[PDB]
């Protein structure tokens, strides 16, 4: 589901909140990329079980419902992380609950009028086509 | 606390929430967009106000399990859905 | 209608055949009414009375001219036709509400008195006290009128079978 990599840096500063302050780690965020002296070699040698690249329709379908497998993992760790925090044995992490309730302050609306008659009319439209 | 679905926000109920009558709370709101606490906007045609957002605050460990019951309930939808389509397109998943 | 060719013409035949045509109205099986009138033969509609008249109640029940069809209690060609025109007032009344709770907006007490042909004015709580059209709303005959979100679950289904049929190799 994941990266192999997640990446960590020192931090030590006094806490805005005012709780005791020890030396501890923070995430950076961490991705794969290669130069092409490397991607010569890395597809030579997965070309055996390369994936086409280029969406053939069975691909696509299929990356959606990995996509779907990858929002239920992560849904499932937030909501086992938030179990925890409220049962007790974790500490509160306020960075953690404001990023949270921001993502909840994200959440779409989709009952509304204006976006069921627009999302109808771009359906239609796209349903022409096919 | 009002989720996404009825985040329109009615001045009567503005008004009876923090005491004042219904030709201030234009000014409330705008006071509270100007300070970069909630955004969205005022449509005062039909008297409501859109809020689209919000200053995210430290909360309660009973607002915490308010958000843990929330993320249940989003999951099972979740999973719902990903049941279905992989039930559905089983002969053209590669 | 089967051992015609045998069997000698049987005048007292069409006071029963048209009592069943009654019987079948009666009991509003507009399918197998007409199914039988195709079944008798063509003359016998315009010429004999006692097949007629059931004819005619049909044709006005169809129609909609109600008030002919309840004028028509007291033309009845023979007394046998009787019990099936009580069910037949019934079975009206019924089809009269069908029409009501489809097709209207609110019906007040009197107006519903003077088109549903009630019984006794005492009474007239009937088929209110037996459908109940959600009655009671303001006034209590204000016939509560019997009258948006994406289905993101049945597209996503067409949509995939779209996909399927044109990935399966065939």
């Amino acid at each position: 589901l994941g990266l192999p990599t997640e990446a960590y840096i020192s931090v030590e500063e006094v806490h805005d909140d005012g709780t005791p302050t020890s030396k501890t780690f923070e995430h950076v965020t961490s991705e794969i990329g290669a130069e092409e002296a490397e991607e010569v070699g890395v597809e030579h040698l997965l070309r055996d079980i390369k994936d086409t690249t280029v969406g053939t329709l069975s691909q696509r379908i299929t990356n959606q419902v990995h996509g779907l497998k990858g929002l239920n993992s992560k849904l499932l760790d937030i909501r086992s992380y938030l179990e925890k925090v409220a049962t007790g044995k974790l500490p509160i992490n306020h960075q953690i609950i404001y990023q949270l309730q921001d993502v909840f302050n994200l959440l779409p609306d989709v009952s509304l009028q204006e976006f069921v008659k627009a999302f109808y009319l771009k359906t239609n439209d796209q349903m022409v086509v096919v | 606390t009002r989720p996404a679905n009825h985040r329109q926000l009615t001045f009567e109920e503005i008004a009876k929430s923090a005491k004042i009558t219904v030709n201030e709370v234009e000014l409330l709101v705008m006071k509270a967009l100007s300070v970069g606490l909630v955004k969205g906007s005022i449509d005062e045609v039909d008297k409501r106000v859109h809020m689209t957002w919000v200053q995210p605050r430290v909360l309660d460990l009973q607002q915490i399990k308010g958000m843990k019951d929330r993320l249940e309930f989003w999951c099972t939808d979740v999973k719902s859905m990903e049941m279905l389509v992989e039930h559905q397109a089983h002969d053209i998943l590669t | 209608f089967d051992y015609k060719e045998q069997l000698p013409e049987s005048a007292y035949m069409h006071q029963l055949l048209g009592l069943n045509l009654l019987f079948l109205l009666s009991q509003n099986r507009v399918a197998e009414f007409h199914t039988e009138l195709e079944r008798l033969p063509a003359k016998d509609i315009q010429t004999n009375v006692y097949i007629k008249h059931p004819v005619s109640l049909e044709q006005y029940l169809m129609e909609g001219s109600y008030n002919k069809v309840f004028l028509a209690k007291g033309n009845i060609p023979a007394e046998s036709y009787t019990f099936f025109i009580d069910i037949l007032l019934d079975t009206i009344r019924d089809e009269i509400a069908g029409c009501i709770e489809k097709a209207y907006e609110k019906i007040l007490f009197t107006e519903a008195t003077r088109i549903l042909f009630f019984n006794t004015p005492k009474k007239m709580t009937d088929y209110a006290k037996k459908r109940g059209w959600v009655l009671g709303p303001n006034n209590y005959y204000s016939f509560a009128s019997q009258q948006t979100t994406i289905p993101s679950t049945e597209l996503a289904k067409q949509v995939i079978e779209y996909a399927r049929q044109l990935e399966m190799i065939v």
